[PDB]
């Protein structure tokens, strides 16, 4: 241990991997919504999965506006736990964590109902 | 059938789900003859409960310009997924009595001429309705087909 000022180059600035991703889709900007929390990845159920909610997810990743928000696990059967439910995004939220939902609660939703979001490039 | 609703349109049941993933040709009379995954072979929840709206299901309501349902205006019947009015000819006093009691407005009512204008035009469904004394709803009153 030493106490000594230094240039900003010696200082560390880190950037962890993104918490929100889309997987299993045919394209890079489309797929099943996968979120990271509690040390493991997981899905989000399709209950009240509106197009407004899909807009937030596409904005978080950085893809284009969401043309369609799907349900009933179109792309494939999800793997892992189910984190969120009944999520209702107004569209003005920057992150999915800002929207109110079943925040890390036991989800009555099964593993056949994993949501999926298709954004444009 | 006219509709085949889902996601607990009419409510959530409480008993154990029996059948699941039903595909059927439509020829067999009983529901049990259709192909099923088994008994209790379910992976759903009570949020997913089936529901239907058959052809013979009917309803009555008095439309008006102010509100879609009210206690005054023109009465309409809803047959096989379509709306329509009721013939005025041969309408006894007791016939208007059953209509008002069924809708929960008053024990008795009266027939008045048409208002200044009609909101919309619909095909007339039934005519020559004669309600006897004793029935509570219009569906038990004989009339023309
Ligand atoms: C039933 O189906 C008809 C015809 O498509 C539709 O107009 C109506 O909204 C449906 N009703 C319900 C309750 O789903
Ligand atoms: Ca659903
Ligand atoms: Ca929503
Ligand atoms: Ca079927
Ligand atoms: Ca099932």
């Amino acid at each position: 241990w030493e106490k000594r000022l230094a240039s900003p180059s010696e200082e560390t600035w880190i950037t962890c991997d993104n918490k929100i991703r889309l997987q299993e889709g045919p394209t890079s900007c489309s797929g099943r919504v996968e979120i990271w929390h509690g040390g493991s990845w997981g899905t989000v159920c399709d209950d009240s999965w509106d197009l407004d909610d899909a807009q937030v997810v596409c904005q978080q990743l950085g893809c284009g506006p969401a043309l369609k928000a799907f349900k009933e696990a179109e792309f494939g059967q999800g793997t892992g736990p189910i984190w969120l439910n009944e999520v209702k995004c107004k569209g003005n939220e920057s992150s999915l964590w800002d929207c109110p939902a079943r925040r890390w609660g036991h989800s009555e939703c099964g593993h056949k109902e994993d949501a999926a979001v298709n954004c444009t490039d | 059938a006219i509709n085949a609703t889902g996601s607990a349109h009419f409510g959530e049941g409480t008993g154990p789900i029996w059948l699941d993933e039903m595909k059927c040709n439509g020829k067999e009379s009983r529901i049990w003859q259709c192909h099923s995954h088994g008994w209790g072979q379910q992976n759903c929840r009570h949020k997913e409960d089936a529901g239907v709206i058959c052809s013979e299901f009917m309803s009555l309501r008095l439309t008006s310009e102010a509100s879609r349902e009210a206690c005054a205006g023109r009465l309409e019947v809803f047959y096989n997924g379509a709306w329509g009015t009721v013939g005025k000819s041969s309408m006894s006093e007791t016939t208007v009595g059953v209509v008002c009691r069924q809708l929960g407005c008053a024990d008795k009512g009266k027939i008045n001429p048409a208002s200044l204008d009609k909101a919309m035009s619909i095909p007339m469904w039934v005519d020559n309705v004669q309600c006897p004394k004793g029935p509570d709803t219009l569906w038990q009153c004989p009339s023309s087909p």
